[PDB]
């Protein structure tokens, strides 16, 4: 069902002796070229989209004081994030869909997907502390605290370090880095058992570590801040205001969440998947629907953290219409 | 201050 | 520096025996394959961008009365002639990209490029009426009137004939539908001279008609109106929503002006060019220019005229939130 | 009605 060798694993049996090193020819075996180009057409709605409405998110922040407050630098980390995702990843991918292999081959297979896995590890992250953040100074869980610069900077520098944490030990021999799907992009080897690289092991710590873990998070701090802000309505109702604070906070929860799902239940689900059926047999096009959903979030989450925020939004609308507006 | 969270 | 067919013109000189039909066979002579592939590429985003953005418009119109008004009927048939555009070229575009050359034939030539140069002289033609529509409403230069729903319709019908008068005439022998740059997709024929359909005069008729008229009406409906608007502000700088007013409704214009040349003024400009000048030699990508810009406002032109609308602005908010906001 | 030209 699959075809193996040194620094790769090529969904796709050399029986009829036609498979290649995804390093070294293409692989239009594996799908048609017109699939290829429509990956590369995918590709580039990521980039012409992702790239602007982040780098945008950085340099309205340059122009307007009121952006740069300790609670946005975890907003400000997620886009730079983003931006590695699409320069780490998506522009790399563009490049190499149009040849149809990966030409940069294994030392650019391990650069490519650790930038790219970094990216998308730091926005992930940043996104659980944004929820820790905001849990903290609405639900109040500790006495005489209010946050901070410096506290904000730990929130950050802890994305930083989780990030490091998965996409770190592949290049040192805990996992690997290996083309998917159609051998275009690189990504962690999460389908072949590698007892030399023990797989299993890290598949599993990822799992733990870097899925369950933020998702219970992530619940618990958004699901006390429902609760909280509930609770308050309900002793407020005189209040109009307070009940239209109430739905709204709750809607983002809801939004939030459901996005955040999205992105990488599909990741999670296939992983589980195919560690618990190790016997089984996994396309190429297959393999590559967890990435869309994961990747498709530099684009998304902007517009739900960063667009959707009221103060963000404001100076963007000021910023781009050439002042006033 | 806790509605500039987002809102 | 051509090869030359008997429903067709190639930008690639067949010294080498290479050409063939762009109805019969790739044309990777033309261009590499990646370039066939990025075409595709911006195809898709065109679809992907323009769909949604003009389908809304639509949608939205059906679920709020308020903007079922008579002023907004242009607006509506400016959205349903970006989606000719859409459908009518892009999707086909598209499918034809990815094998590299015209799959469809003569016969379909003439619906692609039909459908498309219709599409988007209804577009063109929708922005001068609508000029027009403000015009006499602000304005005012004929008393006792009063816009309604019957001068709606003339105007919408008005756009249409305008159209068909464009499009119509090279199906049946006044100039006529050829593959057009890379030859994947199909246009009016306004570079080379074909004596048998006339094609010069056509070339004339549309320079004079369907470019230098609207552009004069554009410039002088709203350069009256922008004069009238600053007029009355002048008399009444006690009111400051007056001076908002004033400067807001140039903004737009400016706007509204300036996108409408970067829409047509480089079609306008090589036709002029090749016209002047019909010993030249012309890339399959330098033709492919012209189109790029007039395409992309089937994106931008519902930006500009409908999501810069504050009523439909609000509408779509709405309609795209569940409701509420 | 002026205003409603799109603004
Ligand atoms: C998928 O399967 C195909 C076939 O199973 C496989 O491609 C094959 O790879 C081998 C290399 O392992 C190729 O073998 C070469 O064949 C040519 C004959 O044309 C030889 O000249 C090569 O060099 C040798 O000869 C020399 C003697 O003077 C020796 O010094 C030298 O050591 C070699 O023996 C070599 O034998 C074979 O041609 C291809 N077959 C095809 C159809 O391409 C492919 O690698 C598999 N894919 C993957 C990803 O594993
Ligand atoms: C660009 O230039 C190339 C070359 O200039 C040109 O392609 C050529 O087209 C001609 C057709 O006009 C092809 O001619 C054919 O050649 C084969 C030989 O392999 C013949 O069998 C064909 O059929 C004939 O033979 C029969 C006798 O039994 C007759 O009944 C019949 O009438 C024909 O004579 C035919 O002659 C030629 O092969 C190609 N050359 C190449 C390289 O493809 C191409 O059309 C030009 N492109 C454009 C867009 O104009
Ligand atoms: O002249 C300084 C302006 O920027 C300030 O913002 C900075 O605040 C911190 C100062 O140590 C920095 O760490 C942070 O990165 C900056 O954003 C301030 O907010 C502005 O009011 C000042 O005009
Ligand atoms: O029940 C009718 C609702 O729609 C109306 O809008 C229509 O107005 C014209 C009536 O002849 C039609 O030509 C036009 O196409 C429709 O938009 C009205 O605006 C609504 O208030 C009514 O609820
Ligand atoms: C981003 C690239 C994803 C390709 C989108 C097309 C969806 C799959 O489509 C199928 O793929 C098969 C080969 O896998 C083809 O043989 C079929 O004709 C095609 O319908
Ligand atoms: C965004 C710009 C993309 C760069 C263009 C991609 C380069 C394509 O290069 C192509 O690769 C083929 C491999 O199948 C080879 O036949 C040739 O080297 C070339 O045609
Ligand atoms: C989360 C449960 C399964 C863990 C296996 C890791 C899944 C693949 O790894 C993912 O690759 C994507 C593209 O490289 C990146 O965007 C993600 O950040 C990365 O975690
Ligand atoms: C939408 C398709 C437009 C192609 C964008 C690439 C810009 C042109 O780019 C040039 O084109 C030449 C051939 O014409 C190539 O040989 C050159 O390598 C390339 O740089
Ligand atoms: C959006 C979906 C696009 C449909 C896929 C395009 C069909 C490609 O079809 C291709 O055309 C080639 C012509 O060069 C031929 O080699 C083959 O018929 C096939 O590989
Ligand atoms: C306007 C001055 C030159 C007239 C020559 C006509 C230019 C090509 O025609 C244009 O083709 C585009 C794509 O088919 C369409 O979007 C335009 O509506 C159509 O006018
Ligand atoms: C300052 O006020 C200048 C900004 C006003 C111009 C707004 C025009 C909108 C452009 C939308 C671009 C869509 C095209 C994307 C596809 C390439
Ligand atoms: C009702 O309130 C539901 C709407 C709220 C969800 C908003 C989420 C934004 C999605 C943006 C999509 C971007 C992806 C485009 C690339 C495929």
């Amino acid at each position: 069902n699959g075809t193996e060798g040194p620094n790769f694993y090529v969904p796709f049996s050399n029986k009829t002796g036609v498979v290649r090193s995804p390093f070294e020819a293409p692989q239009y075996y594996l799908a048609e070229p017109w699939q290829f180009s429509m990956l590369a057409a995918y590709m580039f709605l990521l980039i012409m989209l992702g790239f602007p409405i982040n780098f945008l998110t950085l340099y309205v922040t340059v122009q307007h004081k009121k952006l740069r407050t300790p609670l946005n630098y975890i907003l400000l980390n997620l886009a730079v994030a983003d931006l590695f995702m699409v320069f780490g990843g998506f522009t790399t991918t563009l490049y190499t869909s149009l040849h149809g292999y990966f030409v940069f081959g294994p030392t650019g297979c391990n650069l490519e997907g650790f930038f790219a896995t970094l990216g998308g590890e730091i926005a992930l992250w940043s996104l659980v502390v944004l929820a820790i953040e905001r849990y903290v100074v609405v639900c109040k869980p500790m006495s005489n605290f209010r946050f901070g610069e410096n506290h904000a900077i730990m929130g950050v520098a802890f994305t930083w370090v989780m990030a490091l944490a998965c996409a770190a030990p592949p290049l040192v021999g805990w996992s690997r880095y290996i083309p998917e799907g159609m051998q275009c992009s690189c990504g962690i080897d999460y389908y072949t058992p590698h007892e030399e690289t023990n797989n299993e092991s890290f598949v599993i710590y990822m799992f733990v570590v870097h899925f369950i873990i933020p998702l219970i998070v992530i619940f618990f701090c958004y699901g006390q801040l429902v609760f909280t802000v509930k609770e308050a309505a309900a002793q407020q109702q005189e209040s109009a205001t307070t009940q239209k604070a109430e739905k709204e906070v709750t809607r983002m929860v809801i939004i939030m969440v459901i996005a955040f799902l999205i992105c990488w239940l599909p990741y999670a689900g296939v992983a589980f998947y195919i560690f618990t059926h190790q016997g089984s047999d996994f396309g190429p096009i297959f393999m590559t629907i967890p990435a869309f959903f994961a990747k498709t979030s530099a684009v998304y989450n902007p517009v739900i953290y960063i667009m959707m925020n009221k103060q963000f939004r404001n100076c963007m609308v000021t910023t781009l219409c050439c002042g006033k507006n | 201050d806790i509605d500039v969270m987002g809102l």
